């Protein structure tokens, strides 16, 4: 019952993908 | 004039002949300045439709050729061509504006000169080519952080949402690309959600087009970053989880990766921690952590790290055969992040229940952990430390751990200057000494290795960390109440008792 507790922010936190779209024209 | 007359004014004939002169020596002369520019300007202002068209085609081909930073005066005429009603002029002018919008400064300059409303009204006309090109302009302009705010608060998200549903693939690609580029900041994401473009994206996860489905996957992945968004999506579109899960086996690999990451972002919350497992994503992930491609491995192990947080999933996760691929991932030395994710996963699995413990041990997890308990980054050391601290609380497992020479790993870790490592290692060591039927391995490790338990107690008695002093004392009392003569006279050394202050 006295297990070590995981920190509330101890997980793989979400990130914004760095990809940016490029336009294609005529 | 006096000898003859033409339908075209003389300044414009001037412009056309000069332009003819320039278009066949592009090499030598700069076109965004001087002669070429005044020619093109004159042709933009003209009465004659054909000359205007000629100017537009010129601009388009030039901007297609090379992109540089340009002045006010390069932009105004193109902005006036944008005001035209001639379809092909609109096409060429837009294409030129986008080719210019490739360069970063030109993005800000274009938006600041008010190109947004022209582009928007172009997008709401129903000529497909000008839709494609104008939307394309918005796409390229939406790649500068300064702009996306102003783009969002201009009302362009409505025609973008509209055109993202186009039956024409070029338009759809540029549109979803734009919508994707509107998901790099939190408030842009808020604005994007408000426009009601989320159901469109979620639906377009089923697109057969590589570019479209990748853009929508990345966009949704970016939206899942915000918690409020996650909740609202869990409420609004329930099908998302399923579709992403199926996208983990897409033809294109970047889609598999990005979808896995989206599933991680979602797995930040518990409802998704369960619903991903219901959707049967465990197989895909098992396949993925054993893969060659390290971005897939990274995505998948981060994802499973997040999913393993919820206790109720544990059994399923073990019964899907995750343990040994994870232990295998512990051998990966070159990626600290993969190690951290895998060991953290192991920690989660162990911390959840005390039921499939046997399978956990049989996976060879503890021996690998012992192996890396000193030769690893402080992150991995910390997670291994927590893991040991967890395992050493199972009374039935205590003697087995002691027998596997776990003290040879624990005792040195209590020297680590990291609070987590030293602390949890010392706690584990302490709980291994508590109420076991056999104090053999405890005895053998009294002095060896690394000064042994005696050294440990002596040191931690003089720590200022109250908790550490207390785990030392408590250890001592647990050894005194062991009912084992040998150890009780091992305590006869009073380095311990005059330092027991």
């Amino acid at each position: 019952s006295r297990i070590p507790i995981r920190q509330p922010y101890h997980y793989s936190q979400p990130t914004t993908a760095p990809f940016q779209a490029q336009a294609k024209f005529h | 004039d006096e000898a003859s007359v033409s339908p075209i004014a003389d300044n414009e004939r001037e412009a056309v002949t000069l332009l003819l002169g320039y278009l066949e020596d592009k090499d030598q002369l700069d076109f965004y300045s001087g002669g070429p520019l005044k020619a093109l300007t004159t042709l933009v202002y003209s009465d004659n439709l054909n000359l205007q068209r000629s100017a537009a085609l010129a601009f388009a081909e030039i901007t297609e050729k090379y992109v540089r930073q340009v002045s006010r005066e390069v932009l105004e005429p193109i902005l006036i061509l944008l005001q035209s009603q001639d379809p092909q002029i609109q096409v060429a002018a837009c294409a030129a504006l986008g080719n210019l919008a490739v360069n970063n400064e030109n993005k800000l300059l274009i938006v600041e000169m008010g190109g947004l409303e022209p582009l928007i009204n172009q997008m709401m006309g129903d000529n497909v080519e000008v839709q494609c090109n104008a939307v394309g302009c918005i796409t390229n302009l939406a790649t500068r952080d300064d702009n996306k705010h102003k783009i969002a608060t201009s009302g362009a998200l409505i025609p973008l949402t509209k055109l993202a549903k186009s039956k024409h693939i070029r338009v759809q690609r540029n549109a979803t690309g734009a919508l994707l580029n509107m998901t790099h900041s939190e408030e842009n994401r808020k604005e994007l959600v408000n426009a009601g473009a989320v159901p469109v994206l979620v639906s377009l996860l089923s697109s057969t087009d590589p570019d479209v489905q990748y853009y929508c996957t990345t966009a949704l992945s970016n939206i899942a970053v915000d918690e409020a968004n996650r909740k609202k999506l869990a409420q609004t579109e329930p099908r998302l989880v399923s579709k992403l899960v199926s996208l983990m086996d897409s033809p294109s690999s970047r889609v598999k990766c990005q979808a896995t990451l989206a599933l991680r972002n979602l797995a930040s919350d518990t409802s998704y921690q369960l619903e991903i497992v219901r959707a049967g994503g465990l197989p895909h992930l098992v396949k993925l952590i054993q893969s060659d491609s390290i971005p897939l491995v990274l995505a998948s192990v981060a994802c499973i790290r997040n999913i393993s947080i919820h206790p109720l999933n544990e059994g399923l996760i073990v019964d899907a055969g995750f343990l040994k691929p994870l232990v295998r991932l512990l051998d990966y030395k070159d990626s600290e992040e993969i190690q951290c994710h895998a060991v953290s996963t192991l920690r989660n699995l162990a911390a959840s229940s005390e039921k499939n413990r046997k399978e956990f041990f049989e996976s060879g997890a503890v021996e690998k952990c012992k192996e890396l308990a000193l030769d690893s980054p402080v992150s991995v050391q910390s997670e291994i430390s927590a893991c040991f601290a967890i395992l050493a609380l199972a009374d039935v497992s205590k003697l087995d751990l002691l027998e596997a020479n776990i003290l040879d790993a624990l005792i040195p870790m209590t020297f680590s200057q990291n609070q987590e490592v030293s602390g949890n290692a010392a706690a584990a060591l302490a709980n291994l000494c508590s109420r076991v039927n056999n104090y053999t391995k405890i005895i053998e490790a009294w002095d060896r290795p690394n000064e042994g338990i005696r050294g440990f107690l002596i040191r931690f008695l003089k720590s200022d960390y109250a908790t550490f002093e207390h785990i030392a004392l408590w250890t001592i009392l647990q050894l005194l109440e062991s009912h084992n003569d040998k150890v009780e006279d091992l305590v006869k050394n009073d380095d311990d008792i005059i330092n027991g202050v």
